[PDB]
């Protein structure tokens, strides 16, 4: 599968009246979801739980209601899983991938952020045609190319290609040049924003060059980002 | 297969 941050804390106890939630997104065949934990450290049991999403960048927002039939007691702690689409109100956000939350339950509203990464919002669909591909990077202008270190990696081309496409990055083409594996890469965010990318490996370094194009090159340092976490781990 | 692979080929001399 692909790559699935461990929980963090999004809104702690001492914040919250004694309600704890970690959590995480993940993206199965398309479908989007906030996994969570809900945890009440409190006295008194919680109820009448709902959540709501202010308006992001992606236009995030959940597909259902939360999902919680009956009082959450204290010192129990309860698995969420909140499925998302990108359908609804768009706002950009600083940094793009914030998300503001509202949760509530029978004690009060409690307001926290968290970052979206950006891979859950990968498409299945992100494979580029070869040849429109060579006509995209040679359109796309040069100075929207922006390169980035992927440092102490030291995977061979094959594992970094699997561990990528497992994550809805395509690898369209292989060459090798001057002793160096180039990788061309292309994926496809849910709004539709194409990213085209380069990878060099070589014997003698200890960093990946990652060459990133995009028409919208501000996404670029998140798919950065999310590169990194994906060959890491 | 689709003959790309030299004009791949090219696009990657040219930026070494």
């Amino acid at each position: 599968g692909g790559y699935v941050a461990p929980k963090a804390v999004w809104l702690p106890a001492v914040k919250a009246k004694g309600l704890e939630i970690s959590g995480t997104f993940t993206h199965r065949q398309g479908h989007i979801y906030m996994e969570m934990n809900f945890t009440n450290k409190a006295l008194q049991h919680m109820t009448d739980f709902a959540i709501q999403f202010n308006k992001n960048s992606f236009g995030v927002i959940p597909s259902t209601p939360l999902a919680i039939h009956t009082p959450l007691m204290p010192n129990q702690s309860i698995d969420v899983s909140l499925p998302l689409n990108t359908l609804g109100p768009v706002m950009k956000m600083e940094p793009l991938n914030n998300l503001q939350v509202a949760v509530k339950n029978n004690i009060d509203v409690f307001y926290f952020s968290c970052l979206i990464p950006l891979n859950v919002l990968f498409v299945e669909d992100g494979k580029m045609e070869r040849q429109v591909f060579l006509a995209t990077w040679k359109d796309i202008p040069n100075e929207n190319e922006l390169q980035f270190q992927i440092k102490e990696c030291h995977l061979n081309a094959d594992t970094v290609s699997s561990k990528l496409q497992n994550n809805n990055v395509y690898t369209i083409a292989k060459r090798n040049v001057e002793g160096q594996d180039m990788l061309y890469q292309s994926l496809k965010l849910t709004n539709g924003i194409w990213i085209l990318a380069e990878l060099r490996i070589q014997p003698g370094n200890p960093n990946y060059t990652l060459s990133l194009k995009c028409r919208a090159p501000e996404v670029s340092q998140y798919i950065y980002q999310v590169y990194d976490s994906i060959l890491k781990n | 297969d689709d003959g790309l692979d030299e004009a791949f080929s090219r696009l990657a001399q040219s930026r070494t």
